[PDB]
């Protein structure tokens, strides 16, 4: 009964602000930090954020995280076509007890 | 530098039992955690086991609890994750992450480790076909 | 002081304007614009040396 | 007494002395006039009368009421948490109105010489209110300033029609005190005799209470055949013990049962079709049907289930600020009993199966399920939970015969409840000058405890505040002054033996 | 032993609510956007003067066990004999017994004075003055969900014959 | 009447001095019907619960007085004079109580066998083989007790609540006897039970023992309904029938444990309260379906199950010389007729739990101090005479 | 004892919910008792 | 307004006391000597 | 006193009382040479 | 204790000694003794 | 994150009594990490 529920599309032009987020049961979000996984095709995911906000080092400034509640968000500001790719929220869950991925985002850049 | 090689692609038929290795090197494999997180061709990421630095403690999600199996070499420094009793939908590809995270916080509240996983592995693709 | 001398607190009672005629569940926000005025005397005994 | 004399102070408080609490709380109130100081009829053909399930006959009044009928009116969230946490059981003692500080108004200046008529009704004759749910209570955070709603009553009806058994009940018949600006009213009442709430979980359930080490020395059926083959009847006997618990003989079964529809917060598991109305479970009476809200007490899902929820077995309250019609599942809060699982069948299961036929040698044994049942001698069960957000009493009806007299939504259920205090200006004068009151109301309610004795070893589930940062905080005032309660609050958090 | 009670309400236990106020319940109003395919959401609404049938109540009417109707204008019953097979009964020991008077209920709905229940009233009189807290003796008790709804399968509901008792029940007794 | 019994019990060691986590998946799982979470305990707990304990070959409780005495502890054979052996009662009820759910283990009903003490458990919540954070675990060793070296002894008394007198006699009038009458009280309530034949022909060749059982559902989880609501278990005329679930059924002496055949086994019947009860295996009656007209002719259906309803009366169930006495009433908001349903005398405050064990006499400590606790023992049980004294009121 | 005017609840030590394999403070399948986490004193607040 | 309070028309008044609890007296004196000085 | 006889009983619980809290904890021990 | 107060501190202090076995190597010594003192 | 030397003993904050140094643990009573870092804690500053 415990879920993590993101939009499956996003979109936005470049230098425009783009969030994501995702919504969790209390579980998850609410009582466990947060980490954002950023997926290029054919490629490994690459952890953006971890522990809600902190950014691991050789990460751009310009990803940021935020956690509120139960809800989680991701904000990209600044976007170029490199960073479209599949974007997912990972939280240990509770109930599940194990980690618990989100469906995913695909952010699509415009041109 | 810091490397997790994956194993090979391999083609199994229903009923039969993968084994996928993890091999470490670079750092020292008996301080991180080890995870197991497999994505099916079109489908986002699923979690299916840790295995902790000492390899004495691991957890299974719940789905594939029985059917699955992980054990860690320091020897040769690799990981093993079991998968048996395959099924179409097992077709996937099956990466290895690192986790860098030590220990648990104890802060007000329910205790919590962070479970960010660093480094992946490159990935291997199992099918699943007769 | 651990224990100083204490907080006084004082605020003007809200007196409502005009309610309507028919039952509303929200809070009153409408009120009739009012204020006080009066006099404070303070006495302090203090010891010398 | 005078004009320029204060009749009563501002009292809000708690006292938390021994196995008792006393709860103090003082609002500002604001009474206009209704009906224009007047009486009159009203039914449901005003409004069209087109559904005979929403006919109605009755009478509105310009007479205004307090109701106080909400845990939130006399509990802060913490003074809450910290009965809820720390205590097996509650129950309402002692109370003590008092209405002071009359100020009236002309439309703005004071009418000096004007008086505001309050009258309590301790006999029962008004048709009583205050135990359906009604918006207009004390608002919970002591700041805020109220109006008082209108007095209504409905009695019998044939469509929109009345009958001769129908009663009109006018308010000023009753003797009433009558106050100015320097007078004030007040009155102590004493709770009848109720059991105790319930504040506590059970650690066990109805069909565990066994040893687990040990067999029953009772036999059951364990075959009605040898194998397979023609001819093959037997009858084998096996001793009931740890490893088939499902047979062995119990003492005690799971209470009453009437199904509920069950509808997921999901919403693509639900059927795409109109089922709210049609699909409900109802009673019908003299012709009209009603819902069966909330419903007997049952357990609102089974474990791992919580995207699930009866479709009119659970209170559901509104957020701050949420519209009146159509709105989304997230403007609301269901509330869930989880803790009565063990003793009570789930809401949208059957109670169970019974055997519907003689089998034989040329007949299968038939089985069926049983959507509702009743009362069977050696049930056990829980009544509904309380609410911070929730009602506290109601009047029981005034009958020959009732069974458990504990009210559906929850709370203590009396023959003698608290009083209706009723309360209106005194007209002015079918030209009358447009008038108005406010002044200050408090109440106090002593409340007795049951303090928890468990020897449990391992530490209990309590309510807390979550840590983690936020833009509010809960339970408080947000930057444009809003008082709001982000979730309901249950008060079954310690736990009990079976 | 108490006092019979020789009265008759003048409320019903539907009606009891304010009719000016809402209630600060909610029900669920709307399950569908409207017509099309995929189009499930849930909406609710406050319970209100309205929308008198969805409120939630504290007390529920008395239990039931029907009776068949026997209506005094002959040509509207059935030209069938049932007076003994169309009974509502109780069996002991497998000896049936006609079940008489039976549970105290309503006779007959508001406005039909020409049905009479076959084995639930002394004979004629009528019990509709308990009416206001007793269901009526022809009709089911309510409705109960049968099943599970889903994407699959269509909400259904049964009719309820007979209830029995139920915490918050209130009922009258049957007059002298 | 005041029944005297005294009897000699023996007392193991149990568990070698460990509370345990036990579960469905530790005794093989595998059944969400019976899946379970719970501890045992070393300690051991003593049964008088029947009633050939206190009766050799309208009535009610009134007293009770325990004794334990003659304590005789033995190291494994010579005796130990310096060793304990703990026991107190529950008097606050604060344990989980397993006296009630009829268990093996009581004081013999011949007065010179030596008997075994059993073993104390109990169950808390599970979900599936796993313990949710509401789950509770006692020690009792966290209880304080009386600790009885081989001279000491241990008594206590205890009243039992006013009760109801236990029926022992059979009515004469039939309830529709006191067809068509107008009546002014009808049967108790019925919830069906299949109808099962001695004569195994009979039946249909079938298995359909849990299949076409009756049941009720907690939690998802499946009970049988047993024995249920007290019913009439045949009708008049036969006695080759029997409700499946619906009565109480005994060993016969030396009757083995799985899967024994019909002459093993006693079965009760309660033919008796057909007066005033339904047969377990018949319908209750019958109710109108649809309303008739000149168009539609009048339906019936029958009644497999109904509740309560004003002008019931009805018979609690018999109690037997192999049967229990008391249950505890369940705590709770509410219940209806608490007369437990496998017979007897229900009670909020029964008698009182009496936990016993051991006290652990370790062995020879490693001579350099290590930090872990002591998991080596000295092999000792003990064993003693214990007497139990209840009064009895009869009508 | 704290008789303080906060009127927001405060934070309070409570077990988890959730199931688990193990209740939280207790003896495991083996009989090992063990403590699963620190437990510190402060919970309540205070004004400075 | 969850702490009593008096409340006061035109003709009431309000008054309470209060105690300084002991604190050392304040100094108000220059000295002539100083430290190293002694 | 005595061989046959022993010399205290088994306390451990806690008495909540007001103002104050009594912890009663008993506990077996091995003492070696 | 610490969801429902402030501050605590112990008062008073209760030790007990009893139900002394002393064993030989396994049987009883009844004539065996055990020091114990405090250093107060 | 953490410098890839050994610093335990060498990185530590000690005392020295007589010539002979005490590691300087828990030591004085300070917060464990700044707000919203809760991956750091002191080297001898906390109880294990």
């Amino acid at each position: 009964q415990s879920v993590l529920t993101q939009p499956p599309s996003a979109s936005g032009t470049p230098g425009q602000r783009v969030t994501i987020s995702c919504s969790g049961s209390s579980s998850n979000i609410g009582s466990n930090p947060v980490n954002w996984y950023q997926q290029l095709p054919g490629t490994a995911p690459k952890l953006l954020i971890y522990s809600n906000n902190q950014r691991p080092s050789g990460v751009p400034d310009r990803f940021s995280g935020s956690k509120s509640g139960t809800s989680a968000s991701l904000a990209i500001s600044g976007l170029q076509s490199e960073d479209e790719a599949d974007y997912y929220c990972a939280a240990w869950d509770d109930s599940l007890n194990g980690v618990l991925f989100g469906g995913g985002t695909k952010l699509t850049v415009l041109g | 530098q810091v490397q997790v090689v994956e194993s090979g692609a391999e083609v199994k038929k229903p009923g039969a039992s993968v084994k996928v290795s993890c091999k470490a090197s670079g750092y020292a494999f008996t301080t991180y955690y080890m995870h197991w997180v497999r994505q099916a061709p079109g489908q986002g990421l699923e979690w299916m086991g840790l295995i902790n630095p000492s390899g004495d403690s691991i957890t299974y999600a719940q789905r594939f609890q029985g059917r699955v199996t992980m054990t860690k070499d320091t020897s040769t420094s690799t990981v093993y994750m079991e998968l048996s009793s395959l099924r179409s939908e097992d077709t996937a590809i099956y990466y290895c992450a690192r986790d860098p995270n030590v220990a648990f916080y104890y802060g007000s509240g329910n205790y919590y480790k962070d479970n960010a996983m660093d480094v992946w592995g490159q990935g291997t693709t199992v099918t699943v076909s007769s | 002081m651990k224990h100083p001398p204490p907080q006084i607190l004082i605020k003007n009672t809200p007196v409502p304007a005009d309610p309507p005629t028919a039952f509303n569940k929200d809070k009153l926000n409408s009120f009739i614009t009012q204020y006080s005025t009066g006099q404070v005397s303070v006495e302090i005994e203090w010891e010398l040396q | 007494d005078g004009v320029g004399s204060s009749s009563g102070n501002w009292h809000c408080d708690s006292q938390w002395l021994g196995d008792r609490v006393i709860t103090t709380s003082t609002r500002t109130w604001a009474l206009p006039t209704y009906n224009n100081h007047l009486y009159k009829q009203i039914s449901n053909s005003t409004s069209g009368g087109s559904s005979n399930d929403n006919a109605y006959f009755g009478y509105s009044t310009p007479w205004g009421y307090f109701d106080f009928n909400r845990f939130h009116c006399h509990f802060s969230p913490r003074d809450w948490q910290r009965l809820i946490n720390n205590n097996w059981g509650f129950r309402p003692k002692r109370l003590n109105f008092k209405l002071f500080n009359i100020q009236v108004k002309e439309v703005i200046a004071n009418n000096l010489t004007s008086t505001v008529q309050v009258f309590t009704d301790s006999d029962y004759q008004l048709p009583y209110v205050l135990g359906s749910a009604h918006e207009g209570c004390l608002p919970p955070f002591p700041a805020d300033v109220f109006m008082i709603p209108q007095y209504g009553y409905l009695t019998l009806n044939d469509g929109s029609q009345a009958v001769g058994r129908s009663s009109f009940y006018c308010l000023e018949y009753f003797p009433s005190q009558m106050l100015r600006t320097g007078n004030n009213f007040q009155f102590s009442y004493e709770f009848e005799n109720v059991p105790f709430h319930s504040s506590y979980a059970h650690s066990q359930s109805l069909d565990r209470l066994m040893n687990p080490l040990i067999d029953q020395y009772l036999y059951y059926l364990s075959k009605t055949i040898n194998g397979s083959g023609q001819n093959q009847q037997t009858l084998k006997f096996s001793v009931a013990g740890p490893s088939n618990m499902a047979v062995q003989g119990r003492n005690y079964i799971p209470g009453p049962s009437y199904r509920q529809q069950r509808v997921s917060t999901t919403v693509t598991q639900n059927n795409n079709s109109e089922f709210a109305w049609p699909g409900a479970s109802s009673w019908a009476l003299n012709g009209r049907n009603s819902l069966m809200n909330p419903g007997p007490a049952m357990a609102s899902h089974k474990e791992g289930e919580d995207r699930f929820f009866p479709l009119s077995g659970s209170l559901i309250f509104g957020k701050q600020g949420t519209g009146r019609d159509n709105v989304d599942a997230d403007k609301v809060m269901i509330t869930n009993e989880e803790e009565i699982k063990t003793t009570n069948p789930v809401a949208t299961e059957s109670y169970g199966q019974v055997a519907t036929n003689h089998q034989s040698a040329q007949a299968q044994a038939q089985t069926g399920w049983v959507q509702n049942q009743g009362i069977l001698p050696g049930m056990v069960w829980q009544d509904r939970d309380v609410y911070l957000q929730g009602p506290i009493w109601a009047k029981i009806p005034h009958t020959d015969g009732n069974f458990h007299p504990s009210p559906l939504m929850g709370g203590f259920g009396m023959k003698h409840p608290p009083p209706q205090i009723l309360i209106k200006n005194t007209p002015v004068p079918n030209s009358f000058i447009t008038q108005y009151s406010t002044g200050q109301v408090s109440v106090e309610i002593e409340w007795e405890l049951q303090k928890e004795n468990s020897k449990r070893w391992n530490p209990e589930i309590q309510y807390t505040s979550n840590y983690y940062k936020s833009n509010n905080v809960e339970f408080a005032v947000n930057t444009e002054g809003v008082y709001s309660e982000p979730r309901p609050i249950g008060t079954r958090y310690l736990t009990r033996n079976l």
